[PDB]
């Protein structure tokens, strides 16, 4: 079988609040048995993307979920990974760091 | 303590350096010597010091840093203040950084090396930077400061001799080589940087890590 | 030279002063035989990428050029598609939009200009002087 590998993402960081449009590039995988996996002590939670945004199988577009913590102060590294539901397999882990909501959030919160 | 601050968030002491109004500068300093003044981050999350390494002043660096001002704050991109003397070009910036604070300000975890691999968010310490930037210069200091030469960047796991590669810097290839960069490291797919390299128009990249004891590629 | 086609790119602006990353997913391409082709009225260019940053010939990621004009002062929308150098083919065009460059020392500058008033009075108001008086 195909073994699950990240080669390439366009970012490694983003809002704790989700939101964030990441671009990955992998190994060869089925649109139907994919998914973006995030872990942390404590914590998981997976992308967002549908089939049609897997590209050729060998790409997906999705969106990060939020973090934990939405009222993070300070940057928090998690893993992010390839799950296949199919066998419960998973590539291995590639760092994400989430950030702080810049204005708003903390910043109507004694910050500003 | 002075509070005022303009739409942008800038102190009086961003502007002091905005201005570039030494005499100024040092009054301020007087008194905000220790203060978290000094750390107060504008609308950009700069710091006066941020502000002072992107100007390149050597100088003024140096009395902030002297005043106790922090060197591992971030401003919207996550770049420290070595982070962007990085991307300027600001060498005797990094070299007044690059060394345990000044003792006492003027009048008339303290490792300062933290700062070598802090990251900002686009996963890049400060040597990514420097190699990024094909600042020779500055990959010496930065090796000279005990830099990780060997530290992947997070999208596709590039080390810095892969980064040099890419930026078909091949005298910073070289340093980064004689220094002992590890030539056998790969990206996430598994490339490493003369397989990189071989897929450049630069000759000299292939020829170095041959040179250096860079393993062949294994097809593609 | 089956087809070229632009399926999906992650941004479609960028700095006028190029230099942005852009992940492009496409229908099959050759690596060696393959090119961003940058335009405008009078003004040509190419994205900047290695046969290395081909992925399964089926993405590419490249850095934007730089746009004719650095000191643009308003959004400049343009085309980018992909060319085949092999029978000169292109594939339908994308736009993109170059915008005014947000530079550090630059955006100091104009800070610098604009604060000018203000800073005079903060430090005539502070019970600070002035430099030395020169002889």
């Amino acid at each position: 079988t195909a073994e699950l590998k990240i080669c390439r993402v366009n970012r490694n960081s983003g809002s704790c609040l989700g939101g964030d449009e990441i671009f990955l590039l992998c190994d060869k995988v089925q649109k139907e048995d994919i998914e973006v996996y995030f872990t942390g002590p404590g914590w998981e939670a997976r992308g967002s993307f549908s089939q049609a945004d897997v590209h050729r199988q060998v790409a997906i577009v999705f969106r990060t979920p939020p973090y934990a913590d939405p009222s993070l102060q300070a940057p928090v590294r998690v893993s992010m990974q390839l799950r296949r539901p199919s066998d419960r397999e998973l590539s291995e882990p590639m760092e994400f760091q989430y950030l702080p909501d810049t204005d708003d959030r903390h910043r109507i919160e004694e910050k500003r | 303590v002075f509070g005022y601050v303009t739409e942008d968030g800038d102190t009086a002491l961003h502007l002091a350096v905005i201005h570039q109004h030494e005499p100024f500068l040092d009054f301020l300093l007087g008194f905000s010597a220790g203060h978290e003044y000094l750390d107060l981050q504008n609308d950009l999350g700069q710091t006066a010091l941020h502000l002072a390494a992107i100007l390149g002043e050597a100088s003024t660096v140096e009395k902030l840093y002297a005043a106790g001002a922090g060197v591992l704050v971030a401003e919207r991109g996550g770049h420290t203040a070595l982070h962007l003397a990085c991307r300027v070009r600001a060498h005797t910036c990094a070299c007044v950084l690059l060394q345990p604070r000044p003792s006492h300000p003027r009048d008339a975890d303290e490792d300062w090396r933290l700062q070598l691999e802090a990251e900002n968010y686009d996963g890049h310490t400060p040597l990514h930077v420097a190699v990024i930037h094909k600042d020779a210069e500055m990959v010496r200091l930065l090796r000279d400061a005990g830099a990780d030469l060997n530290k992947p960047e997070p999208t596709c796991g590039r080390t810095p001799l892969h980064l040099a590669v890419e930026a078909q810097a091949a005298s910073v290839l070289e340093l980064l080589l004689k220094a002992g960069a590890d030539p056998t490291a790969r990206m996430y797919g598994g490339r490493t940087p003369l397989g990189s390299a071989l897929l450049r128009p630069n000759p000299i990249l292939a020829r170095l890590l041959r040179a250096h004891g860079a393993p062949e590629p294994e097809d593609g």
